[PDB]
């Protein structure tokens, strides 16, 4: 977020930011959600409830967004 | 004159947020393991991490009424537990994981 070109949506950057990261192979976070937790909270990925987090993620790296932070 | 039952944004939206989770968890264990760490390829990781620090004393699921919390533990529960070898949303992190 330190420079950019231009604030503009587009194709294939969300594929390549998933291709171009690192994800929980060598470590992993299953230690901070402790060693107990709540089925209430357990629901299908394409059932999930974020949009709050819809307004967090728009600041920047998406297809398409209103802003790009510093 | 009524919208569908779902709709591909909310696949985006997830994989957008879970591929900068699971980042944002290796960013935040790494670095008391390394003397110094380069800036982060998502800008989202700043404001995601004091979220991270909150959860690391939070396991209520939805007891909690922190808009970000239930939603990353959401998605961990569902992490810990899934068959992922045929899960359509794990399926291209699964994949994606393998730089080979
Ligand atoms: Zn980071
Ligand atoms: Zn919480
Ligand atoms: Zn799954």
């Amino acid at each position: 977020g330190s420079h950019m070109k231009s604030t503009q949506a587009g194709e294939g950057t969300l594929s390549e930011a998933l291709l171009h990261l690192q994800f929980d192979a060598d470590e992993d976070l299953g230690a901070l959600l402790g060693n107990s937790t709540d089925p209430g909270v357990f629901t299908d990925l394409a059932s999930v409830d974020n949009s709050e987090f819809q307004q967090l993620l728009n600041q920047g790296v998406s297809m398409s967004h209103s802003t790009a932070e510093p | 004159a009524t919208g569908p039952t779902a709709d591909p944004e909310k696949r985006k939206l997830i994989q957008q947020q879970l591929v900068l989770l699971l980042h944002a968890h290796k960013c935040q264990r790494r670095e008391q393991a390394n003397g110094e760490v380069r800036a982060c390829s998502l800008p989202h990781c700043r404001t995601m991490k004091n979220v991270l620090n909150h959860m690391t004393h939070c396991q209520a699921g939805k007891a909690c009424q922190v808009a970000h919390c239930a939603s990353s533990r959401q998605i961990i529960s569902h992490w810990k537990n899934c068959t992922r070898h045929d899960c359509p949303v794990c399926l291209p992190l699964k994949n994606a994981s393998d730089k080979r």
